């Protein structure tokens, strides 16, 4: 009946790139969200399939809280249905989602001048993501049919790119640190719960 | 696999890169502006040639994807704006004589300086120097003398550099597979391809030719009433038939005529709205100047400014140890930094120009949200006219009493309107002949309709018959009396601003019947009207993702530059003036001369 590292997956040094996407599995504890969810210092927390109120005494079997920094304007693209690029090459959430999106500005931690240049997103993609699936390919994205035989040039790409983060930059443009649960389903007991 | 997806995915990448470069460019250009230290002008230049250096190389991975084979017109207009190479598809030997070009003519004309016969010792730059003379010297002599001298001493320099460079710049038009240079510039108002919104670059030459027809009576009661005034101010140097000198219209080339208001003042003993005390007497600081502001645009549905531009933005000069450039500007680095820099005093003129910087950031605003290469005014005159519509509907006498800051018994009457009026009449209607008649001058030189041997006859001429100025001596074909203004030596493209002019009169009248406005034109106030905010605002939204055509139509339900709300706006004064022109010649001929004696 411990507690869950909930600290260090919402407070961890430097975040993870979305491409890669960092995932916790969060497993085995007691877990009261209502201190996530009532300490009024996530500027957006957004349950989709239950309501934050009822989610403290509701029993989850398993429970994955991916997280990553993406831009603030990108955080829409964090929602069950929404096309981009983050949602459609880097993180894609299914339409189906249970768990909630909490992303809070980060433009102290995550940003510093002479811009933060640690976090990729990938910009190109043959075909669209699956849910949950994470790609970590470095291939050169070809973008007509003439090979490139694992070099750049003329039509052919690298498909990372990085994000500039400086603390001067606008809400939408700031390093957003986005944690994204989504609870299990199982005739498995259900172990992260209270 | 289709040319179409190449070009996606080409832009798809250009944007994500070149925003971090841009905004490096722009940290860098900044923290200069703010801070003038020789490591900063170095990160700044640094910066600088990076992002020039990566567009130079996408523009050459661009010009691999052919403009035939796209329908998407905003990803054919965002090839096409990156396409556009420029001098490098010249050879290189010739790019580098155009460069030397360009850059020893913006120093002949930024280190120009005048020196007095009198003293071979001092002598004066153009600003402050022979700007302030110009706008402050009531005498005859003196403004001829700064006004002859700064163009034969600086123009006769640039007149051969002009000459090659504009052979060169036709060069580069003719092998971009544009007409001329001035094909290239009328290029902004182009649109193709779009059904019943388009838009061909000699249909701008006859809009404009067309527009100017309708406001040739207005222009010619005013400047027949600045005659009258002028000749009871210089008793012997003007005539009343004949055309107005050009270094008496209050600057270096008459451009605007703003500092002729205290000869021109009809009502010389009724007192102006200057409103700098009330703020003084209040405890009034910039910050006031700038929430109040903030407020007038969230009064008509515009958002306010973020708090990114509270924290990071120059308001005030910031003392004696750190030195800045108080230029009053609009920021957008990119990346959602909107930022003013502009050392704020506490005056009326700061106050107003707090709403114009304002509106200029909520243009930015407005478009951020498309894609990075067509983040621009729809045209090249949509920004400075949003700006300057909302400075007009917040120096309004209602305005000004609304927001505490005049007494609710003064009076607004007959006085006070004409006194606004002519005011305005010197600032907006005294630069269109200027503006038309430079940018045809410009455009008949680059399709070659004026040979070399002709440049300046011709040039004197269109200023006789389109603006009624007249040089006050004669000018050879050795000067480039043009070049001497800073936008055609330092290679600006100069017909926004008459587009500008019409644009923002347009948009008021607009703005004013969606306000229910109801009397005359000039006393609208679009506060507390968030239907002209729902108006302006659906045109700020698009950028240049539409044909200016369609973005005008979106506030004026006209498809076409309109000169109708401009003489609406001007229309009491425009009446004043016919009263007091009864026994008064209206119109100029062009035979008379200041030097023909
Ligand atoms: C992160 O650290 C702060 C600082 O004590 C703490 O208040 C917060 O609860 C931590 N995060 C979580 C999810 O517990
Ligand atoms: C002004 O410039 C110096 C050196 O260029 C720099 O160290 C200093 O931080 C600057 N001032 C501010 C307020 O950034
Ligand atoms: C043009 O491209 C944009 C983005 O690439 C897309 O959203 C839009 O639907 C396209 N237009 C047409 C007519 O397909
Ligand atoms: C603008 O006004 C709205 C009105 O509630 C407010 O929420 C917003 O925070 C204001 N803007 C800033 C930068 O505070
Ligand atoms: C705008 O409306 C506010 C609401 O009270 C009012 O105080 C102000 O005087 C109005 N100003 C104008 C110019 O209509
Ligand atoms: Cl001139
Ligand atoms: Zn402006």
């Amino acid at each position: 009946t411990n507690l869950c590292p909930f600290g260090e997956v919402f407070n961890a040094t430097r975040f993870a790139s979305v491409y890669a996407w960092n995932r916790k599995r969060i497993s085995n504890c007691v877990a009261d969200y209502s201190v996530l969810y009532n300490s009024a210092s996530f500027s957006t927390f957004k349950c989709y399939g239950v309501s934050p109120t009822k989610l403290n005494d509701l029993c989850f079997t398993n429970v994955y809280a991916d997280s990553f920094v993406i831009r603030g304007d990108e955080v829409r693209q964090i929602a069950p249905g929404q096309t981009g690029k983050i949602a459609d090459y880097n993180y894609k959430l299914p339409d189906d989602f249970t768990g909630c999106v909490i992303a809070w500005n980060s433009n102290n931690l995550d940003s510093k001048v002479e811009g933060n240049y640690n976090y990729l997103y990938r910009l190109f993609r043959k075909s669209n993501l699956k849910p949950f699936e994470r790609d970590i390919s470095t291939e050169i994205y070809q973008a007509g049919s003439t090979p490139c035989n694992g070099v750049e040039g003329f039509n052919c790409y690298f498909p990372l790119q990085s994000y500039g983060f400086q603390p001067t930059n606008g809400v939408g443009y700031q390093p957003y640190r986005v944690v994204v649960l989504s609870f299990e389903l199982l005739h498995a007991p259900a172990t992260v719960c209270g | 696999s289709t040319i179409e997806e190449q070009a996606k995915t080409f832009l798809d990448k250009f944007n994500h890169e070149a925003e971090d470069l841009f905004y490096q460019s722009s940290l860098a250009s900044w923290n200069y502006n703010t801070n003038i230290t020789e490591e900063n002008v170095q990160n700044m230049n640094n910066a600088g040639d990076k992002w020039s250096a990566f567009l130079k190389e996408q523009s050459t991975l661009a010009q691999m994807y052919p403009l035939q084979e796209i329908q998407n017109l905003t990803v054919k207009l965002q090839l096409q704006a990156l396409q556009q190479n420029g001098s490098s598809v010249l050879s290189e030997d010739k790019s580098k004589r155009l460069n030397t070009i360009l850059n020893t003519m913006s120093t002949i004309y930024s280190t120009g300086k005048v020196c007095n016969p009198d003293n071979p010792q001092e002598c004066l730059l153009l600003e402050p120097g022979l700007n302030e003379i110009m706008a402050n010297s009531l005498d005859y002599n003196e403004r001829l003398w700064a006004w002859e001298s700064w163009r034969s001493e600086v123009g006769k320099q640039l007149r051969p550099l002009y000459e090659e460079y504009v052979v060169l710049k036709n060069e580069m038009a003719r092998a971009n597979h544009y007409e001329d240079y001035g094909d290239y510039w009328r290029g902004d108002y182009e649109v193709n391809g779009v059904d019943g919104y388009d838009y061909s670059r000699g249909q701008l030459i006859e809009d404009v030719e067309h527009t100017f027809e309708e406001i040739k009576p207005l222009y010619e009661h005013l400047h027949a009433y600045v005659r009258a005034k002028l000749m009871n101010a210089y008793p012997s140097y003007i005539s009343p038939i004949g055309c107005l000198p050009a270094h008496l219209l209050g600057d270096m080339w008459g451009r605007f005529w703003t500092n002729l208001y205290s000869l021109t003042v009809p009502f010389g003993q009724k007192p102006n709205i200057d409103v700098t005390d009330a703020m003084v007497d209040q405890a009034w600081d910039a910050q006031r100047i700038f929430k109040e502001a903030e407020k007038f645009f969230v009064s008509v549905g515009l958002p306010n400014m973020t708090q990114g531009f509270w924290e990071n933005s120059m308001l005030t000069d910031p003392g004696n140890v750190q030195k800045a450039v108080c230029h009053p500007t609009a920021w957008d680095l990119g990346k959602g930094d909107f930022r003013i820099l502009m050392c704020t005093k506490v005056t009326m003129d700061d106050f107003l120009t707090a709403h114009h910087e304002m509106g200029h950031i909520q243009y930015d605003m407005a478009y951020a949200a498309q894609p990075f290469l067509l983040r621009n005014g729809a045209n090249e005159g949509f920004h400075e006219a949003v700006g300057e519509i909302m400075s007009l509907s917040a120096a309004t006498p209602k305005h000004l009493k609304s927001i505490g800051l005049l007494s609710p018994d003064f009076q607004e009457d007959n006085e006070t309107e004409i006194n606004f009026l002519l005011k305005q009449a010197l600032t907006i209607v005294g630069t269109l002949p200027f503006t038309y008649m430079l940018e045809k001058w410009r455009w008949m030189v680059f399709k070659g309709e004026i040979p070399k041997d002709q440049w300046m006859k011709k040039w004197w001429e269109m200023k006789r018959e389109i603006v009624g100025v007249v040089e006050p001596v004669p000018h050879d074909e050795t000067y480039c009396d043009p070049a001497s203004l800073f936008h055609v030596s330092n290679d600006y493209s100069f017909i926004r601003y008459y587009t500008r002019t019409l644009y923002q009169f347009q948009f008021q009248e607009a703005l004013c019947q969606a306000a229910k406005h109801e009397g005359p034109l000039h006393k609208c106030d679009i506060s507390n009207s968030t239907e002209a905010g729902q108006k302006l605002f659906n045109m700020l939204r698009l950028g240049k993702s539409e044909p200016w055509t369609l973005a005008l139509e979106n506030v004026v339900g006209a498809k076409n530059m309109n000169v109708r709300p401009l003489l609406n706006y001007f229309e009491p004064l425009f009446t004043w003036l016919k009263d007091q022109n009864k026994n008064s010649f209206v119109g100029w001929s062009t035979d008379w001369s200041p030097y023909a004696d």
